């Protein structure tokens, strides 16, 4: 899962989804781009998504992606510069332990914090 | 009848054609590229741009096809009016 991790990290830090094989967790419309409705393909998710916590994780994922996406759409830039904020994130260099737990959510909500701070700064100052 | 023809069929269409062809000429007299409709609908297209914000340390004119397109729209919408049509099912 090298480039799979690349895809997931790239989406969590740029909201860009590039799945020419349609394997990623969620997928866009255009099967104008304003009601950017998103759908869950539950058949590929790592968890049963039945209890509250994995639903929480998935929904934070979706929100973070959408937030960064709208940031890019508004500012007319396809890429988010690294140095826009203080919270710096890394790639999933050891997916093995990340999959186990006790770090998955830590990564998820650190990215969530990044998304919230930049997004709120967007609609509060810009 | 003549007045109606020249003041409710032709002129209104010509005014719309010049309005669309002219909107590209001006500079922002209002920073909201706004559209006023026949039903009172008000819609803002384009991106709500940031207010020149310094976060970290060009407008839409028409090509040739749009020109031919808009002139043809003007003409045909004149001749699709109920006071000219002769030979359709409509």
């Amino acid at each position: 899962s090298q480039d799979y991790c690349t895809m997931l990290y790239e989406w969590l830090t740029q909201g860009i989804l590039n799945d020419p094989y349609q394997e990623f967790m969620t997928y866009d419309d255009l099967e104008r781009a304003w009601d950017t409705q998103y759908f869950i393909r539950k058949d590929v998710l790592l968890r049963d998504c039945d209890s509250e916590e994995d639903k929480n994780l998935l929904f934070k994922m979706l929100r973070t992606g959408i937030l960064l996406k709208v940031v890019r759409a508004s500012l007319q830039i396809p890429t988010i510069p690294s140095n826009s904020s203080d919270i710096t994130i890394q790639e999933i260099n050891d997916f093995a332990d990340l999959m186990e737990g006790s770090n998955l959510e830590l990564y998820v909500d650190k990215c969530y914090s990044r998304a919230n701070e930049i997004f709120l700064k967007l609609f509060f100052q810009g | 009848m003549e007045s109606y023809y020249l003041n409710c069929i032709i002129e209104e269409n010509f005014k719309e054609m010049t309005r669309k062809l002219q909107r590209t000429e001006n500079k922002s007299q209002n920073q909201f590229d706004l559209i006023r409709l026949n039903n009172g609908t008000i819609e803002l297209n384009g991106i709500l741009t940031p207010k020149a914000e310094v976060l970290t340390k060009i407008e839409k004119t028409l090509n040739i096809d749009e020109l031919e397109s808009v002139h043809n729209t003007f003409l045909t919408n004149i001749l699709s009016h109920k006071l000219f049509a002769t030979n359709t099912s409509e």
